[PDB]
RNA sequence: AAACUGCGAAUGGCUCAUUAAAUCAGUUAUGGUUCCUUUGGUCGCUCGACUUGGAUAACUGUGGUAAUUCUAGAGCUAAUACAUGCCGACGGGCGCUGACCCCCUUCGCGGGGGGGAUGCGUGCAUUUAUCAGUGGUGACUCUAGAUAACCUCGGGCCGAUCGCACGCCCGGCGGCGACGACCCAUUCGAACGUCUGCCCUAUCAACUUUCGAUGGUAGUCGCCGUGCCUACCAUGGUGACCACGGGUGACGGGGAAUCAGGGUUCGAUUCCGGAGAGGGAGCCUGAGAAACGGCUACCACAUCCAAGGAAGGCAGCAGGCGCGCAAAUU
């Protein structure tokens, strides 16, 4: 349960990362966005 | 062995008190001449000294080493060891068992 | 018993209280440990919820840290030099929080001359007869002796701490409680506290 | 008192227990638990004052000693139990299940709700906290340690968890424009969307909440429980809804429905 | 300058005995929107009881009054005017409650009449429980 | 049945003596603490016996004292009592160490980058010091992370416990519970603090202070915050906005009686909070007591007595005496 549960975690918290470093990159497009405007 | 007994008003001896006379005592759990009836209770009951002297009613005594002759009260009478042994690793130390 | 009550004692006004409750358990004083220098007597308290309490009333060892380079050891305390609290508490050596005790420097000069490989403390024309730690100096591979190089560029040590590690006994202040913890843990003063505290131990000498 | 107190009187017994005055010195005292003393409602009170099962509280320790029922998803024997908000009891002999949810009233009611909709329940996160090896913890208003969540569930957002596992399913969070039970004050039992959010750094921050017929009021945040997102809410409501119709149209639905019937 | 008691003085948090080849100081945003002053963060005291640079936190009640007293060290006697609402006699009646509260030394210009607002902490002494948090100067006193 | 063990006996009940910023009420705080229980977490996270030890009670049997819910000596015998303690997971990771060894540039030294025998440690809790800045607050010296260690012999955890139905598998492996447990959260709380609010009195105007008065520094103690208590400094603190002292036929509040509007009076009394168990005081046990249907003294009064001693606490329910204008059934 703990190895799994564990396991399990590690990938919502990687899918989470992910979609939180597709938000850094979003932000970071934002600043191409003012920086091209 | 003198195991010690009751003063002439019926006050028991306790075991290393180092008097000869009547002195009163906190005897809490664990403490001879006392059971207690709350946890944590904790009398002043009154005890005899462990010295004696002829001021007593009666002397609790143990034979130690048995005599020369066989007294006709004590000896003479066989009594067996009313229970027996209920844990296994005591009976297995009782008839000298094995572990298999 | 002795209690801890804030209602036997008068008011900002400087009026007097008149007691409306008999002492309560919980306002509760037990007497002072008041911990000495000698062989490893702790006594165990039962305190307020039947958790427990370590009544030191000896101590002669303690977990005391060195925070220049971070290393701690179990070293040997000494003597009770200056207490700031009460004068009276140094000729009674008591062991209190934020007391200045010497205690033994061999653990850290055993730590340092390991992993710096460099003669500290050491009265300048004696050797090492065993030829244990003389041996410690010397003799490493090609690149490890490049690695205590490294660490020998900037392994300069102050000429307070150089004169205390010399005669075998730093000074250092007790952080942990140990009328509380049971333990005389704390820290070795360096910079501005040693020489401040120096200063304090030389204006009480005379 | 010198100790914790092991009575309650029947007097200050909680008004939303409703209580009669002149049976009992005494009422339940509840048994520590999920649920606070006056947010509670006792399995006692729930089994034979709502329901009305029994006659006497020796009727609910029968009935409970024969385990016939199973507070949100675990057989309890306590008679004292502190059965509260959005906890599902499943009387399993009778085949029933219900959800303790505020009536309109300050009351809990006896709401019905389907063997499908009972094997889920919602609740409302009290922290969030990191456990002894960099493990996420959440709180409920249940005191249900629920380790490794979403990162996303913040505190005062709802999870759903499925009774059986014990694990999270969905979770609302604390945006405008979702459901809003109030779980405590004057407001307790009202359903309206969370329309303005309103800080107060060190007090307590105030929730200004509409309703289904435009009747805006406010609460302290502690006291509100989020029941779905949007305008659909994720549990079955009682009648009323928690629009909370005023006096004067009580007594006029009441007498209407009194004297179209008969 | 400083460090005039028996004991050294010194901020906990801060070591300041790092080997080397002016010290740094521990600060605090306090909350509630009050600005941690200049003299706080450049400043060279040390105090236990400052709700900038000290072990104390500031909740519940924030308070104001007028400093009355400051001969305690390191702590000001505030007082509280406020107008009770006798019912009987439909009126107010003058009243004051006189309070002892802790002045962080980061406040180096305080005189008597200035309008101070205090945050309610853990209690300090006997008889403190509020850290000042600002100082705004007396009506006029520009000079 | 008894006896051991566990739990309860800290609630309930009674009374209002004390108590005038005390108690209590509304209001906050606990980022300043403790918490049996309940609920939910945790409970092969540590790298190092297919079940251990010997007492004791009921029991049996000898007793003592005038006397007690007094106990003593002897013969046995149980644990979820008191103790002691391993195997498993376990094969290896991660920090140092550091033999050995590999590859490149240089005439070479030198420079620069990888593998690596052995040994020392490593889980949570406790205690100290340091370094960096996953989640959270209005704000932590928060939570979590890393390093270095420490580990109270009057000793934190990591299960030598019990019951139901019992099966599948060439002896292993498993379901449903009960009990216990470090720590976290939750619940029931409790404690100490915030703001504001009390009757009469000036024939009480100055009081508080080197037997702490108000502060500061550092400790001790405490569950924690703090003159709580020490030591050393400072000379403060309160007051005509009534401090300080005195009185109260004063426990406080929700409330009660009267009342057009205001008010006046009462609230010992069933709910909440407080306090006390003849007067003070001290402590045991426990999560919780300064417990009195617990213990130990003293003072007061009083009971059995073979005169040596033993026992006491109805402001619990009945009831008796006394007191009274004044109040019910052993």
């Amino acid at each position: 349960k703990n190895k799994e549960e564990a396991a399990e975690y590690a990938k919502l918290l990687a899918k989470r990362m992910k979609e939180a470093k597709e938000k850094r990159q979003e932000q970071i497009a934002k600043r191409r966005r003012l920086s091209s405007l | 062995r003198i195991s010690g007994g009751n003063d002439k008003q019926g006050f028991p001896m306790k075991q290393g008190v180092l008097t000869h006379g009547r002195v009163r005592l906190l005897l809490s759990k664990g403490h001879s001449c006392y059971r207690p009836r709350r946890t944590g209770e904790r009398k002043r009951k009154s005890v005899r000294g462990c010295i004696v002297d002829a001021n007593l009613s009666v002397l609790n005594l143990v034979i130690v080493k048995k005599g020369e002759k066989d007294i006709p009260g004590l000896t003479d009478t066989t009594v067996p060891r009313r229970l027996g042994p209920k844990r296994a690793s005591r009976i297995r130390k009782l008839f000298n068992l094995s572990k298999e | 018993g002795i209690s801890r009550d804030n209602w036997h004692k008068r008011r900002k006004t400087g009026g007097k209280r008149k007691p409306y409750h008999k002492k309560r358990k919980y306002e509760l004083g037990r007497p002072a440990a008041n911990t000495k220098i000698g062989p490893r007597r702790i006594h165990t308290v039962r305190v307020r919820g039947g958790n427990k309490k370590y009544r030191a009333l000896r101590l002669d060892v303690g977990n005391f840290s060195w925070g220049s380079e971070c290393c701690t050891r179990k070293t040997r305390i000494i003597d009770v030099v200056y207490n700031a609290s009460n004068n009276e508490l140094v000729r009674t050596k008591t062991l209190v929080k934020n007391c200045i005790v010497l205690i033994d420097s061999t653990p850290y000069r055993q730590w340092y001359e390991s992993h710096y490989a460099l003669p500290l403390g050491r009265k300048k024309g004696a050797k090492l007869t065993p030829e244990e730690e003389e041996i410690l100096n010397k003799k490493r591979s090609k690149k490890i002796q490049k690695k205590y190089d490294e660490r020998k560029k900037n392994a300069k040590i102050s000429s307070l701490l150089e004169e205390q590690f010399q005669q075998g006994k730093l000074l250092a202040c007790i952080a942990s409680r140990p009328g509380q913890c049971g333990r005389a843990d704390g820290y070795v003063l360096e910079g501005k506290e040693l020489e401040f505290y120096l200063r304090k131990i030389k204006a009480r000498k005379g | 008192a010198r100790g914790p107190k092991k009575h309650l009187k029947r007097v200050a017994a909680p008004k939303h227990w409703m209580l009669d005055k002149l049976t009992s010195v005494f009422a339940p005292r509840p048994s520590t638990g999920p649920h606070k003393l006056r947010e509670c409602l006792p399995l006692i009170i729930f089994l034979r004052n709502k329901l009305k099962y029994a006659l006497t509280g020796d009727e609910v320790k029968k009935i409970c000693m024969q385990r016939f029922i199973k507070i949100d998803g675990k057989v309890r024997a306590d008679i004292t139990y502190p059965a509260g908000f959005m906890d599902v009891i499943s009387i399993d002999k009778t085949g029933e299940n219900f959800r303790l949810i505020y009536d309109t009233k300050g009351r809990f009611a006896v709401h019905r709700i389907t063997p499908e909709e009972a094997k889920y329940k919602l609740c409302k996160v009290r922290k969030i906290f990191v456990g002894t090896k960099g493990i996420p913890h959440l709180v409920t208003h249940d005191a249900r340690t629920i380790r490794y969540p979403d990162p996303l569930i913040k505190m005062n957002d709802t999870i759903q968890i499925d009774l059986e596992t014990g694990k999270i399913t969905d979770f609302i969070k604390f945006d405008t424009g979702n459901l809003c039970m109030v779980t405590g004050g004057a407001n307790l039992g009202r359903i309206g969307v969370i329309t303005n959010r309103e800080r107060h750094p060190g007090s307590f921050d105030v929730v200004h909440v509409k309703d289904a017929n435009g009747n805006s009021f406010a609460t302290r945040l502690s006291n509100i429980f989020v029941i779905g997102k949007g305008n659909k809410p994720w549990i079955s409501l009682p009648r009323g809804k928690g629009i909370r119709l005023t006096i004067a149209e009580e007594r006029d639905k009441r007498l209407a429905a009194k004297q179209s019937s008969g | 300058d400083i460090q005039t008691e028996r004991a050294y003085q010194k901020q906990p948090t801060i070591f300041q005995n790092k080997k080397r080849v002016k010290l740094p100081r521990y600060y605090k945003n306090i909350g509630l929107g009050f600005k941690t002053p200049k003299e706080a963060i450049e400043g060279t005291y040390i105090d236990k009881k400052c709700p900038f640079t000290g072990n104390v936190s500031i909740r519940g009640r924030i308070l104001s009054g007028v400093v009355t007293k400051m001969k305690m060290q390191r702590t000001i006697v505030i007082r509280r005017d406020y107008l009770h609402y006798i019912r009987k006699y439909n009126r107010f009646e003058k009243r004051h409650k006189n309070m002892s509260v802790h002045l962080s030394p980061c406040f180096r210009d305080v005189q008597i009449g200035d309008i101070v607002t205090v945050g309610e902490c853990r209690p300090l002494s006997k008889t403190v429980r509020f850290n000042v948090l600002k100082v705004t100067k007396a009506a006029g006193t520009k000079k």
